[PDB]
């Protein structure tokens, strides 16, 4: 199949006459089985039938289940006629250290460049010029590791010199909230790609289980810090309400203005295909 | 033997106050030190000196006077905590102790 | 959980107050989740909710989905069972071929020894003596294929010379059924350990998700072969029920008499600990 | 002892019944000797008795005597801490230059790695993982002086390019103060081990009594550099107070979270045992 069916709303799923019946309160849609490729369930209110699960076993389509946090929890594993993603994980186990270091360095360069560009949009030329100098000075193996030299100057520029990431405040909790949402989206995209999220791009720290998605979501991180900088005076609840509008807001991809879901999807697909093909092209995202 | 001694008595009358001053001066003359109001202690060499001190304290007790005598080890005496509404440092387990500017 | 719940009837399943809710027109019954080990759906008419699936993933309960023929179709595999999985992946990638071939050779020796013990309990001196000779002749890399010869002589001696493993008879169907159930439990235990199930300890060329769980489940096959040998005259339904009685029956571990699930869990734990510690102790299971 | 007692006030100190007696006109307080680790006299108006000094030598409590400026002047060094010292002197004379240069090289690698980890948590590029690059470039005999270059780039990156270690500013004064306190504790630990403190593990030409304790105290300097960097704007008195708060704060050893005195004692014990056993294991301390 081709189309990837994702259910973000409450609904029921049935199987009739080689036709998947999706029923929601607003309308009912019927989709052919041969057209569907990957099936993902975003929420916990979705209802499905074991008969449709058996038809999906015959159709080989991958079934993805998610929790209330939207982080993917479990996936359907058939005993025979396994999906091609399980065959694609072996290439992720075969990922070379040079390709991982190249993609990681490119990601850090994109994040630092986005931070310096955002500081230029905030009209601080000295801090943005310093972060840009650290961006031009970044090197492989992290014989530089400026992602924090851009971090300390970036947070100190945004929220002031007194603010820091270690302190407990509604700004830091808001940053962890936005990073949790972006980690959920990018983690869902990596789960759609089938690659194991436990294997990270950073070779130093394996502690986090999301390390792959956490490394892929870095270039989009400053977009959260912008809204957190504008709304910093508001309470954490209002900051959550403002951060919840990022899904509805549209952003500019290099090719065309798109939604965040499609942009993260294309970026993740280019990252996985580039890792399996050993660096054909590196997706670049700029604010 | 560490002898802890508490002393109380109605102080209202002038004769009672004079008796309190006399008894306190007698306690100071016998080697007792006043840690705080009504709180005193003295180090007795052995059990004989402790018994003789008990008899002397019973003989010198003023009218209406009340004295509480307790026997305590040096380890319990160092563990004595005094809290003034600020508590004694000896009971505290704090790692760093500053006699000086606390800064 | 201690309890294997099998639902062959049409009904709706919900999750309420940490309680599995079985709702049907005739009756409704609530079963606590902490008591439930395995959940088996034997029909395609059962309905379930994604919230109950998320609660089952958090409770680490194996969910099996069968077909209209009642044979198991696909089981749910959680992405992250525990945080130690991401740390265990690096150890699995750091494993040595000597430890894998050594542990796998010892496991095959335990399986052949269990077959010789089964033929000894069946009072066959020549067959158990020959299988014991193949057990004493087992070597690394398996150049003589004494395991496959032990299996061929085992099934050919038990079921007759005209019998074969490639036959479509209900004997081989029940054998593949018990191997699928034990493979599901062992695979769930490997998911609890966190290590990759697709990586086998015997042949690195063979790529299968069930390879490791099969290598761990090799010594327990004769337990299924016994009930299959006793009930071979009975119909496939009664043979399936007797195969379900294995979960209720208890077996004697070297330490004491325990349930099958506890023996599989502790055995897999000792196997993973022995693989990470490079063969400190090899767990041995005897009938 | 667990307790660091600092006396900045004029008073008389006596020893009675295994108890330190602090006698002053305003108040008198008794503190047990078993609870007391370090005794610090910050003023010249304090009086003490030689019997209390003998009891402090038998209790193995470090006694530090400061000047009118409150900077430490001279500390008490016991002749015999334990009977194993006379037996350890022969081993120190029997030490090899390969073990000394190896252990010292590993210690310098731990210090540079701790600087890269400090300014990686303080999050810089050239400073931080340039110092990591100098760490990968460290070699025996130190022909490139990557340790001194790592220190120059460390202080020049932290405090600014115009800053220098030869300056008379209160920053370098607090740095020398913390290095004097940590050098006093490490020197006392070396006195507990019994080996000669004047013999260094790096350069046999340099003759100093604090050389060995400095080589052992090299990895812990960044802990002082952190508080010095945070309190650099505060007055020297408050900076000295924050330096005194290091004894109250706890740090995470590789094994578990322990106090600074226990980490220094166990670290020095593992260093002496590694020197006598010719590099069995090298203790590693990370921030």
């Amino acid at each position: 199949g081709w189309r990837t069916v994702v259910v973000n709303i409450h609904s029921k799923l049935s199987y009739k006459n080689n036709h998947l019946i999706f029923r929601n309160s607003y309308k009912t849609e019927m989709i052919h089985l041969s057209e569907i490729d990957i099936l993902l369930l975003e929420t916990t209110d979705i209802v499905l039938t074991t008969m449709l699960v058996k038809r999906l076993v015959d159709e080989n389509i991958l079934v993805i289940f998610c929790d209330d946090k939207r982080l993917p929890t479990a996936f359907l594993t058939p005993y025979y006629a396994r999906h091609d993603s399980s065959l694609q994980i072996a290439r992720q186990i075969a990922w070379k250290e040079n390709v991982k270091c190249e993609v990681w360095t490119a990601i850090i360069a994109q994040k630092i460049l986005n931070q310096s560009y955002y500081l230029g949009e905030c009209s601080f030329f000295e801090k943005s010029q310093s972060i840009m100098e650290l961006y031009h000075g970044l090197e492989r193996f992290d014989p530089s590791n400026r992602e924090g030299h851009s971090a300390r100057i970036y947070f100190n520029t945004l929220f002031g010199n007194d603010f820091t990431r270690e302190s407990d405040n509604d700004i830091n909790a808001a940053l962890d909230y936005g990073y949790t949402l972006l980690l959920s989206m990018f983690a869902r995209e990596v789960v759609v790609c089938g690659c194991m999220t436990q294997i990270g791009l950073k070779h130093a720290n394996q502690f986090n289980q999301f390390n792959l998605a956490s490394d892929i979501m870095e270039p989009f991180r400053p977009i959260i810090d912008r809204i957190v900088y504008q709304n910093r005076h508001n309470n954490f609840v209002k900051i959550k309400k403002e951060l919840f509008s990022i899904f509805s807001e549209t952003y500019l991809y290099n090719g065309k203005e798109m939604y965040l879901s499609n942009i993260v999807s294309d970026y993740t697909k280019k990252v996985i295909k580039a890792l399996n093909q050993l660096g054909e092209e590196i997706p670049e995202f700029r604010i | 033997m560490r002898m802890i001694l508490m002393f109380d008595m109605p102080t209202d009358t002038a004769e009672e106050r004079k008796a309190y001053r006399k008894f306190r001066k007698f306690l100071l003359s016998e080697g007792f030190i006043m840690h705080q109001f009504s709180v005193y202690s003295k180090l007795l060499l052995n059990h004989t000196a402790n018994t003789a001190m008990v008899g002397r304290l019973k003989a010198n007790n003023p009218k209406k006077g009340n004295i509480t005598i307790l026997t305590v080890t040096e380890k319990q005496f160092a563990r004595m905590i005094y809290l003034y509404g600020n508590t004694s440092i000896a009971n505290s387990e704090e790692r760093l102790v500053f006699l000086g500017d606390n800064y």
